[PDB]
């Protein structure tokens, strides 16, 4: 009861239709030979009509009729390639949301996955409970192998929601698609029950709130230098300020200078021109909440965020519960840091952007995020 | 089973209803009715003996087909494993392959240093010059 | 009136075929082209009566249709009913599996108690017992020298080292070490005639 | 105000106009982090550096002086790029005789970097094992006789008779790159050897449970089995 | 000053040939915590931090890699570091390794030492088995392949056969021959890593 | 009730063909009962054709309901399955079960290393040897000595090579 | 939910005239009550301009409904720049009728109160202060949560909301010390200190007491169907010259 | 595999088909047609509940449940065979190679994997636990191969750099003249070296520079 790829399944086309209108000519041009060398349906000359139609200038609505109006749902194969197509061009719509993957003791487990056994285990483990249908795919811009699960239901067979797990390369963090079902919870349990073959794997959740876009979640916990510094310790995953020991040591930070402006640390910010002064404070914004240089929107956009800050006076735990929300949080909070609304010289080190995407209490000075 | 076969077929027949409103030109009749609504009977007790038999031997054939995809026997494990001994056996041969190269290193370089000569009257002069220079350095 | 007419039609030719069944041996009597050139006469007959029933006398409720949907919701309940025991055996293997996980970390949890309890009552007095800051020294003084110590054959159950065994399934140890012997040798007799343990030790 | 600062400037200017999570620009605390904290006794000193025309030759000189008696010394010969900054050609003119033989395998790697940190924890190695061994004859001299064999690489210890041979032999790389340490022991009671695979098994146990500083003076005091 | 810049010459060719070395820590101040005292205008730092810089030299190209930087802060509470941030990727557990390095409690600067030398022998491991690959690329051995980005998975081609390699710290501990006679080339290969570039010229020659 | 007043049509104008073909009959006399023997069996099918309507719709409304049951022990199922799945997944890759896998583990240790040591202090003084060289090491402590010897930088000739030049350079 | 609607009034009138009148135009039996009541009891004030007069002016229906409801506190004092002011409660359709007739018989200037954001700070300072019988002044504590929303490019930020609970809001007003100014005096440089966000300069939209009140730019919502002496004298401190 | 469809099949095609068209009305072959209507009008009207379309259903679901109770004995009793090392308990590299096509070929992984197996048709008991000792025999040999392995290449490691070595530092290729004759470069060494004793006891007749002297030569033969 695993599907295979020639299977029909049932949907209504003007669904199929609306997917199919928001890509270009030339991918919907190289999804027909590619579906017609793979299955075929009413050799080479066939395909030689449409050569000329994407070399005149004809209508999207026109190439979409011959491709919906010859393979007359195309089947569960040619769905999932539309819709992973539509995946990859427009990303900032869909939503992952990261879980890692502990093993034995607790410590971490690099996944190193083959991108083609593991489709045969993984939906052999599935079609057990329910009619699964695999789909794996490489991103052509990151180091990433997005999985597509579609799990289908009998009232043909009725679909249902797909569920995408996109696996990084070499990092313990697995993301995938929000989703609190039951259908959810059967497709990672049997991923992770799959993807181990030697000892046992559970992927336990590292954060609550989903990140938006899948180059936001591989920058922030993908493997990458960005995984950690994300603040003001950004200059550190970029290496801005240093060269190489066998570089010249005339052009070195430590022979010609840096301009600096000498810092107040008298309250002298509450009782309130010169424009080099000017610039050197947009810079001194720039540095604490970015690296060393639009022109607010951060690394990666964060969504929703809040702390804890547990302080601790004279035998008193004084709690307050900042929480921000927006597009862009701490591209919000340079703006607001650049109209002089907000005093840079005491925004503390987990305001600035640090830990960025993660939101736990703050106990001595320490972040801890939660669980 | 069939306790409940038996019964939904001896509860419809004509043994329901002809007992109740039962000289003999009239008796030759429902004698010989009864009688040949015995043979239906017979002959279709047999029948839904039959095909429990031929049920439940279909279902346990199968039952029995599907615990030996999750079992293992001791015949395919010792091919395996006979397999696995030919894997081993290769490999010792070429790790023993390594070792013999190694050792005639070995054995190229053990004739490289030897000296068969008497060189323990050498021997006892370095000792007899130990001796003196003792001498020379201690009264000094 | 047309659905009644075909229903009454449909049971027509199905009477019509049930009492040829009876004709068949019934028409021994009278011969055998004078059966099947008869009964366009009686079909005629019941073709005459339902034309007479048609003047006699509305939903369109067929028999056959129905029966079909009947059909197609047994067939779907029955593969329902086999999923559902599909899932049953399924569900009885994973639960036996998390019984025997379950006991075999119970008993090795009562093993490791046991085993502790006796540990106490035999004797391991001087060289263990003055730990028993430990076993996080050697990590320290190993990641810190590059400690390759003689690491110990694997375990084995109770498979004890069997050395001739293995010295005969590797034919070449045993002339390594004639070699090695024959090599020690030579160095000694080479170390012994230069007195490097002479002379360095008298000057010093 | 506006200041520029530099390479050498005090503390407390540097310290009033931070505000960002650079390092810090101090020249001489630069380098004492870089000298008496990282890479303690060890005196570099750069010897001359030349030019031409686009190349930039370097002769620099190391004296590894963990071992304060007989330290040995190399000298190095380095030449850049300067710019797209590449590792042309590096040759070693001089090298004190006493690890000759040692950073001869290790030294045609053609990779300075391995050569320079497999010679700097060589010495902290042998450092670390001359004290150990050191530690081992403190504590034992006025029961037994103690004499040292070969190098360093076999302490060896003898009572009553009985003899227990402690080897440490340092392995330089060559055909990863750090040197490891090899600890085995042998007992002899007077008459022949022991089994070495008990002994390995012992030894393996008793260094792995204790430690290594600790973990062979429990080894020598099973050797002596006099009282327990 | 003009002599001063060449004390600073000297300075910072000598902090060039210490960072030569691969490992290197290097001063830190966190700029939020930097306090007055108000009583003499001097200024403390209130947490110390202490950062690792970690900078492996290829061979293959001849010039040093990226670096890689672990910077350290001091607990307000314990007197102990902890790990506050690090550019090392998720393929090497940087906490895992800084919570085994003297139990979990990191004091005096050999301490930390021995934590920058672990990961940066893991970083090493890395360069090289990516650099074995890239050279055998080089000399038309194997043909087009795909890495990871631990160089911990490889899938080469050779004339006609396709090899997948599992490649652990600088030793093939499986391999992969696809398209009886396949399993003693698959243990052939199944050796060192120099090992291997020997044996794929012994079966092409 | 249209199904009921077809059948009494049906049932009534049936039966009176039926016992009008009856008092017909009572080819000499087998010719009429062919006739009487069709319209009793188009009697009897048109009522048990109705009757299977009835009893075919509501049957199917029946089975309609218990399919629907039969789904819902199907999601009960599946929810079990998963729980149950989820349970293992969690025990075996837990902490307890790994702490209690390695405190087996020292204890192992812990006793055979005490029963080496025993064994070890028994052949010491109460109640082993070698003989062959499966795993052994004496071989590189000499090799290492004779390099140490016959080095050609410091040797133990060049040690004296550097003594009797520096012995004339004193004078 | 009593939501408080504020206006100003330009000059001091007394409602002993005019009330017949009002009577005649909503025939209803409104209500008057002559507070003379005195803010800061607390002798460190001199006793300079320190007496308001307060006029409850309730229309006086049964309390069978809420809405129809609506009370119309003023407030006043002879010796400031703008003299009254003030505020009604509910939904009722009277109110535009007495508005009208306060317009119409004694010819004043009304004009709609906005709140700065240090007005709502020292609105939230003293609607905690409890009254009691013995001339002494009492604090509740409750767990404020101040409610900011910005206006910053691309809508980045959109809004934000520092939240404190009670007993660390009382650990801090302690911890400060003898003062009747918790809001002003150890919260909000707190709240400056520990994360640098100036609140009297960001953009507040609703200080909300949890339970209490509900402070906001324009209105007040309140729990009590009143609003105390402070509140008003706050509110009537806030709108001089 | 679907028998709820062969049972109500069994009890529509087979039971009910059966009692209604010739057992009712064509029991004349022993007889007028009046009395065998009668009798079929009165067993047809006095039984209109047994032979529904929907009691059957309730049989033959009724049918199924006492299947079902007999297979739940039947599956619950075929689990509790005798197992003969089941699944789940090898290793993964064992189970792999129980069902084909292993595809990755590794030693670390099957060595664990054998090292795992439990021990215990009674012929075939004992031949796999000879092959059991055989392959744990094969990984114990395979260990103490590759540790010897490793020595003897250290071995060889350090005696090729002793070779080059002394080419480097003779370069006249005479590498089995150099040990040979290593004995008569050290008798002419020794013997000179006694010639300046004999020239520094008495002829410097020193007190103060002779410490100097005893310490340069005890720090040459020793540092």
């Amino acid at each position: 009861l695993r599907l295979e790829d020639n299977y029909v399944p049932t949907s209504d086309t003007l669904v199929v239709f609306k997917q199919l209108m928001k890509l270009p000519v030339t991918v919907l041009y190289d999804l027909t030979l590619s579906w017609f060398a793979k299955f075929g349906g009413s050799i080479y000359l066939l395909t030689e009509t449409l050569d000329l139609l994407i070399e005149k200038g004809v209508r999207r609505n026109v190439i979409v009729n011959r491709i919906l109006y010859v393979y007359w749902g195309l089947n569960v194969f040619q769905l999932a390639e539309i819709d992973c197509h539509l995946m990859i061009s427009k990303p900032e719509k869909f939503k992952w949301l990261p879980s890692k993957a502990l093993r034995g003791d607790g410590k971490p487990y690099v996944v190193k996955l083959q991108p083609a056994k593991f489709i045969e285990n993984l939906q052999t483990d599935l079609a057990k409970i329910y009619h699964c249908h695999v789909y794996m795919f490489k991103h052509p811009s990151l180091p990433v192998l997005i999985t597509r699960i579609q799990l289908f239901d009998s009232n043909p067979l009725i679909s249902r929601r797909p569920y995408y797990v996109a696996f990084p390369l070499n990092s313990p963090i697995i993301f995938h698609s929000v989703d609190k079902d039951i259908y959810a919870r059967l497709v990672l349990q049997s991923i992770s029950r799959t993807i181990s073959e030697r000892e046992t794997i559970i992927f336990k959740p590292v954060q609550k709130i989903p990140v938006k876009s899948i180059h936001n979640i591989m920058t922030l916990l993908g493997p990458s230098r960005f995984a950690e510094s994300m603040g003001p310790w950004e200059c550190y995953a970029s290496a801005n300020f240093e060269r190489s020991p066998l570089h010249d040591y005339k052009k070195h930070q430590g022979l010609t200078g840096k301009k600096v402006m000498v810092r107040e640390f008298d309250d002298s910010f509450l009782n309130d021109e010169e424009p080099e002064i000017r610039r050197l404070r947009l810079e001194k914004n720039m540095i604490k909440f970015k690296g060393s240089a639009s022109r607010y929107s951060s690394l990666v956009p964060i969504e929703k965020v809040g702390f804890t800050l547990k302080n601790e006076i004279n035998s008193r735990i004084i709690t307050i519960k900042l929480k921000f929300n927006g597009n862009d949080i701490f591209g919000g909070l340079h703006e607001l840091c650049d109209k002089n609304l907000i005093n840079i010289d005491k925004v503390p080190g987990w305001l600035a952007g640090e830990n960025g995407s993660f939101s736990g209490t703050i106990m001595n000075g320490d972040f801890q995020r939660e669980q | 089973s069939e306790q409940l076969l038996h019964n939904y077929v001896s509860d419809s027949l004509l043994t329901t209803l002809i007992s109740f409103q039962e000289e003999q030109q009239l008796q030759h009749w429902y004698e010989l009715l009864q009688a040949r609504d015995a043979r239906v009977t017979s002959e279709l007790e047999a029948r839904i003996k039959q095909f429990f038999i031929t049920l439940r031997s279909r279902l346990l054939r199968f039952l029995e087909s599907e615990q030996l995809s999750h079992s293992l026997s001791l015949e395919t494990l010792i091919d395996a494993l006979y397999k696995i001994n030919d894997l081993l056996q290769q490999r010792l041969q070429i790790l023993d392959d390594a070792i013999q190269e190694k050792t005639s290193e070995l054995a190229e370089f053990e004739n490289m240093v030897r000296s068969p000569s008497a060189g323990d009257n050498a021997i006892p002069g370095l000792l007899q010059i130990i001796q003196s220079y003792i001498n020379l350095l201690e009264e000094n | 009136s047309i659905l009644r007419l075909l229903e009454t039609n449909t049971v027509s030719a199905l009477d019509s075929v049930f009492e040829k069944y009876e004709k068949e041996m019934n028409q021994m009597t009278h011969n055998n082209e004078v059966k099947r050139i008869y009964s366009k006469k009686e079909r005629l007959l019941e073709i005459i009566l339902t034309k007479i029933k048609k003047k006699l006398r509305e939903r369109d409720l067929d028999i056959e249709y129905i029966y079909s949907k009947r059909q197609f919701i047994q067939n779907r309940y029955s593969q329902e009913l086999q999923n559902n025991e599909r899932l049953e055996a399924i569900l009885s293997r994973e639960q036996n599996l998390l019984e025997e996980t379950r006991k075999l970390c119970m008993n090795l949890k009562t093993n490791n108690k046991k085993r502790l309890t006796e540990k106490l009552i035999q004797k391991d007095l001087h060289p263990v017992l003055n730990k028993a800051d430990g076993p996080v020294t050697f990590r320290n003084d190993s990641h810190e020298l590059n400690l390759m110590l003689n690491d110990p054959i694997k375990s084995t159950a109770d498979v004890r080292l069997d050395k001739e065994e293995v010295l005969s399934l590797l034919p070449s140890l045993k002339e390594y070490t004639k070699k090695s012997k024959e090599l020690k040798e030579t160095m000694g007799q080479m170390i012994s005639d230069s007195h490097e343990e002479e002379i360095k030790e008298v000057f010093v | 105000r506006v200041e520029r600062i530099n390479g050498l400037t005090n503390l407390q200017k540097e310290l009033v106009t931070k505000y960002d999570t650079l390092p810090l620009l101090n020249m001489n605390l630069r380098l004492s982090y870089l000298r008496d904290h990282t890479y303690p006794h060890l005196q570099v000193s750069v010897q001359s550096r030349d030019r031409v025309h686009g190349i930039e030759v370097l002769v620099v000189n190391y004296k590894f002086c963990r071992n304060t008696m007989n330290p040995f010394e190399i000298q190095f010969k380095m030449f850049y790029k300067f710019e797209d900054s590449t590792l042309l050609k590096w040759e070693i003119l001089r090298i004190s005789t006493n690890v000759r033989l040692k950073a001869k395998q290790l030294l045609a790697t053609r990779n300075f970097q391995k050569c320079l940190l497999s010679l700097y924890e060589f010495d902290k190695i042998k450092s670390k094992k001359t004290g150990i061994f050191q530690n081992l004859i403190n504590l034992l001299k006025r029961k037994t006789r103690c004499y040292l064999m070969n190098n360093s690489d076999s302490l060896i210890v003898e009572r009553v008779t009985i003899k227990l041979q402690i080897n440490f032999i340092i392995t330089m790389p060559g055909e990863c790159f750090l040197p490891m340490s090899k600890i085995s022991i042998a007992l002899w009671k007077g008459g022949e050897r022991f089994n070495q695979i008990d002994l390995d098994e012992i030894c393996y146990g008793l260094i792995k449970e204790y430690g290594v500083k600790t973990g062979l003076k429990e080894i020598c005091n099973v050797c002596l089995f006099p009282d327990m | 000053s003009t002599s001063d810049r060449s004390e600073l010459e000297d300075y910072i060719v000598l902090e060039n040939v210490y960072r030569m070395f691969g490992i290197t820590f290097f001063p830190l101040v966190d700029p939020i915590d930097l306090k007055i005292k108000d009583a003499s205008g001097e200024i403390f730092v209130d947490r110390e931090m202490l950062g690792i810089r970690l900078e492996v030299f290829s061979e293959r190209t001849s010039q040093f890699e990226k670096p890689h930087y672990v910077l350290l802060k001091k607990r307000i509470k314990s007197n102990s570091w902890f790990l506050f941030k690090h550019t090392i990727p998720s393929f090497i557990d940087v906490q895992g390794i800084f919570d085994d390095t003297n139990g979990g409690l990191v004091i005096s600067h050999d301490d930390a030492y021995l934590f920058a030398k672990r990961v940066f022998l893991q970083l090493v491991e890395v360069q090289k088995r990516r650099q074995i690959f890239k050279d055998l690329e080089a000399k038309k051995i194997i043909h087009d392949l795909d890495l990871d980005l631990e160089s911990s998975m490889v899938s080469f081609f050779v004339k006609d056969i396709k090899v997948e390699l599992f490649v652990k710290q600088n030793e093939i501990v499986s391999c992969s021959i696809l398209d009886n006679n396949k399993s003693k080339w698959e243990i052939a290969l199944l050796g060192s890593l120099d090992d291997l570039e020997l044996k794929l010229n012994h079966s092409f020659a | 009730s249209v199904t009921t007043i077809d059948v009494l049509s049906s049932l009534f104008i049936n039966l009176f063909e039926n016992d009008l073909i009856p008092q017909a009959l009572k080819f000499r006399k087998l010719l009429y009962k062919l006739d009487l023997r069709l319209f009793q069996t188009i009697s009897d099918q048109m009522t048990r054709d109705l009757k299977d309507i009835l009893d075919i719709n509501v049957s199917n409304n029946e089975l309609c309901y218990q399919l629907k049951q039969v789904l819902a022990r199907k999601e009960d199922l599946n929810q079990q399955i998963i729980s149950v799945r989820n349970e293992i997944q969690e025990l075996k890759a837990g902490k307890d079960w790994h702490d209690l896998q390695n405190e087996q583990a020292k204890l192992n240790d812990k006793v055979k290393l005490n029963k080496r040591l025993n064994d070890l202090t028994s052949t010491l003084l109460g109640k082993d040897s070698e003989d062959d060289s499966i795993r052994d090491d004496s071989n590189i402590l000499d090799i290492a000595h004779f390099v140490d010897l016959m080095d050609p930088y410091n040797g133990l000739l060049k040690k004296i090579n550097k003594i009797n030049e520096n012995l004339s350079n004193e004078l | 939910p009593y939501t408080w609607k504020f206006l100003g009034i330009s000059k001091q009138l007394s409602l002993e005239n005019g009330i017949a009148k009002l009577n005649q135009l909503l025939n209803l039996e409104v209500d008057l009550d002559i507070q003379t009541i005195r803010v800061p009891s607390d002798p460190d004030g001199g006793t300079a301009a320190d007496e308001y007069i307060r006029y409850e002016m309730r229309l006086d229906i049964s309390n069978l409904d809420e809405g129809t409801y609506s009370k119309f506190i003023f407030l006043g004092n002879s010796k400031m720049e703008v003299p009254m002011f003030l505020c009604y409660c509910g939904t009722d359709n009277r109110n535009e009728v007495v508005l009208q007739w306060l317009k119409a018989e004694y010819g004043v200037i009304m004009w709609p109160i906005k709140f700065e954001q240090k007005t709502m700070i020292k609105l939230a300072d003293a609607s905690i202060v409890h009254v009691t019988k013995e001339n002494i002044e009492q604090i509740t504590w409750f767990s404020s949560k101040l409610y900011f929303e910005p206006e910053t490019q691309d809508k980045n930020l959109r809004q934000f909301s520092i939240e404190i609970p009670r007993e660390s809001c009382e650990g801090l007003a302690l911890g400060y010390g003898n003062t009747m100014h918790p809001y002003n005096d150890a919260i909000v440089p707190y709240i400056y200190n520990e994360t640098g966000m100036a609140v009297e300069r960001l953009p507040l939209t609703s200080v909300i007491l949890a339970g209490h009140t509900k402070i906001m730019r324009e209105s007040i919502v309140t729990s009590t169907r009143s609003l105390r002496n402070r509140v008003l004298a706050v509110v009537l401190q806030s709108i001089q010259f | 595999t679907d028998t709820y469809n062969s049972i109500s099949n069994f009890i529509e095609n087979e039971l009910t088909a059966l009692l209604s068209s010739d057992d009712y009305l064509m029991d004349d072959l022993a007889g007028p047609n009046e009395v065998c209507r009668l009798l079929k009008a009165q067993v047809i009207e006095k039984r209109k509940d047994a032979m529904s379309r929907g009691k059957q259903d309730l049989l033959s679901k009724e049918i199924y449940d006492n299947e079902s109770e007999l297979r739940a004995s039947q599956s619950q009793q075929i689990m509790e065979l005798v197992g003969d090392i089941p699944k789940y308990s090898l290793g993964s590299e064992l189970r792999n190679r129980v069902e084909g096509e292993p595809q990755s070929t590794s030693i670390e992984r099957l060595i664990e994997d054998v090292l795992k197996l439990p021990q215990m048709d009674l012929k075939v008991l004992s031949e796999y636990s000879n092959l059991r000792k055989d392959l744990i025999l094969k990984c114990q040999a395979l260990q103490i191969g590759e540790s010897k392995l490793s020595d003897i290449l250290s071995q060889t490691n350090s005696i090729n750099s002793l070779t080059t070595s002394i080419k480097e530092a003779s370069e006249d290729d005479d590498i089995s003249e150099y040990f040979a004759t290593y004995n008569g470069k050290l008798v002419v060494a020794l013997e000179e070296m006694k010639l300046l004793l004999e020239e520094a006891v008495k002829t410097f007749g020193n007190s103060p520079e002779k410490r100097e002297k005893i310490k340069k030569i005890l720090s040459e033969l020793k540092k």
